[PDB]
């Protein structure tokens, strides 16, 4: 639900980096990990902001305030966790080179 | 090339920080946008609610009311006593079945924490008998006036006919002026308040006010101390 | 295919709606700029009052007993010694001050940063609930605002129809425009703190007791205009 | 028309989708169509707002910008939609790599 | 120049799509043009907010929207003809692919 | 703590940085060592606005509003030390070209 | 410093393309030119806003924010000239391509 968006975001790109790291060893999947995780982070602020500004008036602010913020929040919540995740990934590939 | 990945993440964060930038500055001036709204419903709300208790009213009293939140009185010499602040019996009676409806509208959930002041204004036209003297017509003018707009003042609480409850007469005492005006503020043959280039009238001029002033200053007001009030919780 | 160059489509978007935001931000301070410059047009002229009063006065409030009270008001203490025992008449005391105060008192709200930012000055007589004589509760708050209106009143009659204090036509005239002779009664005490009663509190029944010469700034107009150029405007699509 | 577009958009980026799944075989369609598919969002995602931009009128402001929002909240739901449909293509991407 | 660099930003990408479209046959030219066609598009949103800023004033930013706004039209209108015609490549790419 | 986090994210930066410098020599590590970088400032500064913002709620705005500028104040200046080092690594690789 | 820092983020990048193109033989340093060039003109970007983020506060939004463009609207001269002299090095390799 509308409330709860910014948690299905983080959750969902949580999940698939769960995914991207039971496997680990493929090496095809990783090399697309963070393009994936990214593109997610970046497809939940577009539907973030989708939603911050579907009730959006420019006169009753206050009243178009909450989804508003509720829809900035599931931007940055989910660029964070995809970066962050992505990161990770990125982490974890120089720990191999190096042994 | 895919430093392309990355930079589209630097323009995500420099999209958002410009979001929550114009978010913040809608957020920060919501007090100040509230102001004329807060204003356009108290001022047209309580000109409807006056327009509804006492347009049938207005012929009879000779009242008008003029979307200014006051209830004019025209026709002098039946509300006072000729050159006198004697209360004349037909005022008497049409204060109080004015009132009682008035003070309804004022002491309502709406209006009553949107109000600063009612003011109760006597004007005299600015000729003054037996005197020719532009300085000592505004005085001896002023002197009659103060003690009409008094009269009715003191006739509205200290009456046997209008239903003012221990309780409220504070609220008239903390909000009711009896502001004595005097030639100043004339009003011309269309009711409209006089220009550099129009005249004055006598009968038109000479009337008796019950004008309500918002507290709207005050919400302007409270703006200022909560802005500093934010600007001295970061030091 | 090898290269994913939907990023730099990506990027591309991102830059546009970077600033359409900030073309939304530019574009609501025109939607609601008036209504922001009120709190500052109110800000900068009550302060500035504040400021010009206080660069004006400090030096004579001793003399005179008065006090700024933050409220743009000139608020005369020590009353008895201003107005006569019991009446209206001006003692000679209250006249010195009164010559003295008022041509540089009038020279502030005269001014040009002042003189289009003021609806009304307030000469306002405040009295004791304490009657001299009966202690009733009703007809003795009238007889206060009787003799109040009175004492208020005779403050203008001498404000500018004295001699020394020698006011001009274009002077005299916006007295009549922008001052009123308001007299107070009980209604409005001050207590031993000096301040307006909130929690019901003592009167101090000397404190409360004064005249006072009250500013008030034209910014229920500035709200007034934007009501109206907004009600004129939907008017004008009909 | 600025929200017609918006409809189309969306309903177009989803028709690409089912022909680009009903292949899903070609091994090099496959390969472009997360490319056209967001690429295609973030067109129709430009055209609306700037439809929206040349309806704006800088004269008058209070009533334009109710106007201009209106057809902003709904660009981004084609932009939107090309990233999630390209999203599930590079995810049964990846669950073809897992087999 | 200034009010007409939006036409300029446009028909500046017509003209290196035609350039693009007259080597076809090259494919090496080709799978490169997506990039620089949306990355002409990238430069007019920079110049668009560059002149759209340059002449800001913060003591008047009412007379600073019609600026603004030009900016804002540049962007908008360059970017999605850089998209526009890079979505036409790409979808040529597709009907060699399919024949 | 937010001027700690981004402090910690820019301290943070020029560690790595510090450790991609000394080795130098791999050449498979230095390749993504910009990546990492600028990875690593984009989550600071994502994260630095979203910690600000769990708390920053319709009703909260006079409290969690002056937490949520220090982060705004803040959180740009971790990606742009994360490019500044990546850059200074991408410069350093051209210098060895010229070799 | 803000507008100081925009001639030397612009004066840097034409700079570096004048050494990307004095070699224009090596194919290693012009495949790295326009990515580099590009990230230099962000780099600048970002600190010309991260400067003047410093400097804005939501204790008076009404006059900060003004500031905040007022300050920020020579940050994205770099950035043009960034992508400007990319988009060359890319176009001269689509030049090249054409023998």
């Amino acid at each position: 639900m509308i409330h709860n968006m910014a948690y299905f975001g983080v959750g969902l790109i949580t999940l698939m980096f769960l995914i991207f790291v039971m496997n680990r060893r493929n090496k095809s999947i990783q090399e697309l990990a963070p393009g994936i995780l990214i593109t997610t982070g970046i497809f939940f602020t577009f539907v973030g902001i989708a939603i911050g500004l579907v009730h959006f008036n420019a006169d009753n602010v206050d009243d178009s305030l909450p989804t508003l913020l509720n829809g900035i929040k599931t931007a940055f919540w989910a660029s964070a966790t995809g970066v962050f995740f992505a990161l990770i990934i990125k982490i974890l590939d120089i720990f191999d080179l190096t042994r | 090339e895919d430093y392309w990945i990355s930079l589209s993440d630097m323009m995500t964060s420099l999209m958002m920080l410009f979001l929550l930038i114009s978010v913040i500055y809608m957020i920060k001036v919501q007090d100040s946008v509230k102001v004329p709204q807060i204003y356009k419903e108290t001022t047209q709300g309580l000109n409807h609610a006056l327009k509804k208790e006492f347009d049938k009213d207005l012929m009879k009293w000779g009242a008008v009311i003029d979307k200014d939140l006051t209830v004019r009185f025209q026709q002098p010499d039946i509300l006072f006593a000729t050159g006198s602040s004697a209360l004349t019996p037909r005022f008497k009676e049409i204060l109080d079945d004015f009132f009682i409806r008035y003070l309804k509208i004022m002491m309502s959930k709406p209006f009553i924490n949107n109000i600063e002041e009612i003011r109760i204004e006597g004007h005299t036209s600015s000729m003054w008998e037996g005197e020719s003297d532009r300085g000592k017509a505004y005085f001896k003018n002023m002197t009659l006036s103060q003690e009409r707009t008094r009269a009715t003042l003191e006739y509205i609480m200290t009456s046997d006919k209008i239903n003012l409850t221990g309780e409220q007469k504070e609220w008239l005492m903390r909000h009711f002026s009896a502001i004595g005006f005097s030639s100043g503020h004339p009003l011309t043959n269309k009711g409209t308040y006089l220009v550099d280039g129009e005249s004055e009238d006598s009968q038109l001029s000479q009337r008796v006010e019950f004008r309500v002033r918002t507290n709207i200053e005050r919400k302007v007001a409270d703006i200022v101390e909560k802005e500093n009030l934010y600007f001295q919780g970061q030091f």
